[PDB]
């Protein structure tokens, strides 16, 4: 599945992760900001908000 | 070196521009050219050097890198937030600046426009589409400069009191191009006598520091804030709270204890990414509107707070033009207030109200929140979801742009400034943020800079013609001080706000409209009121 992918300092581009779950990574309380996103599925932080899908592409938005 | 249009020798060297096609022309473009050594290294958090003199001809046809910074991916592949993403490769050196001028050369001084980028402190460049200064050239014989200036941690962190790390050299960044512009605008042909800043959001703020603080305030002679002022709830922190975040960044960031240069000189050490990557965790309340570093009142770059500076300076000599959007906070809510989303209608229940006003007025008591509810809940109808959302809009709005700059307007125009006022209500057609949001933060710049002008966007032939006449009250102030008119007595006056007739225009379509009082009742609450419940 396709999925986006980008750090704090880079845009959203889309990339084939395969068949791994893919992750939102964002600032858990207000302001809410997307700090990250990629391939797989890295633990949350309480402090940072990870949420995971598997399908459809460009499911993590 | 043919187009001896396309050459220039500033002080530091020989320059070649570029020719570039505005829809009516052509136009002379000298981009990236740099002002200040690269602020890398061990200049890092320092005040920005001169750029030694080079040998040569220096290419500056094209833009140059965009200062170390966060980019807003809350909305992949939405134009809305992209259209704000840095479009060239992030560096720390990026101290470079932009000069456009209509082709072929001016043959006399003419009047020069620079502009400061929004984005919060933390984020911008002067390369993005919407700052093109290709349109105010060719259809204005404007002579435009944009520069780059540092964001974030980089441009911001501050431990007030030391040498290595002493804040706001974001700002000085600024001036330095000011300065820049002073010695050397006259090879391009720009009046350097007639310099006019003008920027949106964190640019207007900027802006308003520069006026201000006195260093800068020989380097300009008008200025413009749209959306944005210095003084406000967001703009500046307080040494207090500056050496707090700084010194709360640089411990997440393994620096390390500390004291102020074993501190900085760890941070130095730390990759840009992960100064950026910290950035956001600093900020004291949960809340919206907020960023991490932005300038901080030292008592050096600013005397005393920008709220002291604007109740005792004199402004007898200034020229100002200030407004706002229609719907100055729609955008920030969907950054973290529970509700709001820009793919729904965003209803909201009072409930989410009642939670919405402690994010978006983050520093407010419970007292504070609580008069705040008060003032915009409407009794008749208290629940009703679409109320409460736009309740909401406004209560941000008003809190962060509204009525601090109604305050500017007011003391600047009590204090002998010559204030023009107005509030932009025209929604772009191309707008791709909800329709609730109705005119958004931010977007006045593409038509005040002309893009309607570019028969290649999609525009109606309203918003082109609506286009110009913005260009021309910007230029006309930019040249005059005054939005009017040099002879054809223009039958609809801009008359400039007073502290008596508070009066202020409507900038849309239809043609302008002359209203008193901007936002009266409401930022009495704001600037009088609620200043006195928090102490
Ligand atoms: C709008 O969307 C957000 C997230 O997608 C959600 O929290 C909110 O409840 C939605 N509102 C509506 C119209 O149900």
């Amino acid at each position: 599945t396709m999925c986006y992918s980008h750090t704090t300092t880079s845009r959203a581009i889309l990339t084939n992760c395969g068949e791994n779950s893919c992750y939102r990574k964002s600032r858990r309380h207000p302001p809410k900001m997307v700090l990250g996103r990629g391939c797989g599925c890295p633990p949350g932080d309480d402090n940072l908000e990870v949420k995971c899908c598997t399908s459809p592409d460009k499911c993590n938005y | 070196r043919e187009d001896p249009q396309l050459l220039v020798r500033v002080r530091g060297g020989q320059l070649r521009g570029i020719r570039l096609k505005a829809p009516g022309g052509p136009v002379s473009a000298f981009l990236g050219i740099p002002f200040a050594e690269p602020p890398v290294g061990s200049r890092r958090f320092m005040p920005p050097e001169p750029k030694r003199p080079w040998s040569g001809v220096l290419d500056a046809t094209t833009f140059q890198n965009v200062c170390y910074q966060y980019v807003d991916t809350l909305y992949p592949g939405f134009e809305g937030t992209e259209m704000w993403n840095p479009n060239r490769e992030l560096s720390e050196d990026c101290l470079y600046l932009n000069v456009w001028t209509p082709y072929p050369r001016p043959a006399s001084p003419t009047p020069v426009l620079i502009w400061i980028y929004g984005g919060g402190f933390y984020s911008g460049a002067a390369s993005l589409d919407v700052y093109d200064g290709r349109f105010l050239a060719q259809v204005e014989g404007a002579v435009l400069v944009s520069m780059n200036y540092r964001v974030g941690t980089f441009g911001f962190l501050a431990l007030p009191g030391s040498r290595e790390a002493p804040g706001n050299v974001g700002l000085l960044d600024q001036r330095l191009a000011l300065q820049w512009v002073q010695e050397n605008i006259a090879a391009f042909g720009g009046d350097p006598m007639s310099v006019t800043l003008f920027g949106e959001s964190a640019g207007a703020a900027s802006v308003g520091m520069h006026i201000l603080s006195l260093p800068s305030r020989s380097l300009f002679h008008r200025a413009v804030l749209q959306s944005g002022t210095p003084n406000g709830p967001w703009a500046t922190v307080s040494a207090g709270e500056a050496r707090r975040r700084a010194t709360l960044l640089a411990r997440l960031v393994g620096c390390p204890g500390g004291n102020d240069t074993e501190l900085i000189a760890c941070l130095r050490t730390r990759p840009a990414q992960d100064l950026v990557d910290h950035e956001w965790h600093v900020l004291p309340q949960e809340s919206i509107f907020r960023f991490s570093f932005v300038p901080v009142v030292d008592g050096d770059f600013l005397s005393d707070t920008p709220e002291a500076l604007i109740n005792t300076g004199d402004f007898q000599d200034l020229q100002v033009l200030v407004g706002v959007v229609k719907d100055e906070g729609s955008y920030f809510l969907v950054y973290g207030v529970p509700g709001f989303s820009k793919d729904n209608e965003s209803l909201i229940s009072r409930a989410q109200f009642l939670a919405g006003v402690r994010i978006g007025v983050p520093q407010a008591s419970d007292l504070a929140a609580e008069a705040v509810v008060l003032h915009y809940t409407d009794w008749l109808h208290p629940e009703d979801p679409t109320h409460l959302r736009d309740a909401m809009s406004a209560v941000v709005g008003d809190h962060n742009v509204v009525c601090p700059v109604a305050q500017l307007a007011g003391r600047l125009a009590a204090q002998g400034a010559r204030v023009y006022a107005y509030i932009f209500e025209h929604r772009a057609s191309t707008l791709t943020w909800p329709l609730w949001m109705g005119v958004p933060h931010g977007y006045e710049i593409e038509f005040i800079f002309g893009l309607p002008l570019d028969p290649s966007l999609n525009y109606t032939t309203e918003e082109r013609i609506f286009a110009q006449r913005l260009m021309k009250y910007w230029t006309n102030f930019a040249r005059t001080g005054d939005p009017n008119d040099p002879r054809d007595s223009k039958s609809p006056q801009w008359p400039p706000y007073t502290t008596a007739a508070q009066q202020y225009v409507s900038l849309n379509l239809k043609p302008l409209e002359v209203r008193r009082g901007l936002r009266a009742q409401t930022c009495a609450f704001w600037n009088r009121f609620l200043p006195k419940l928090l102490s």
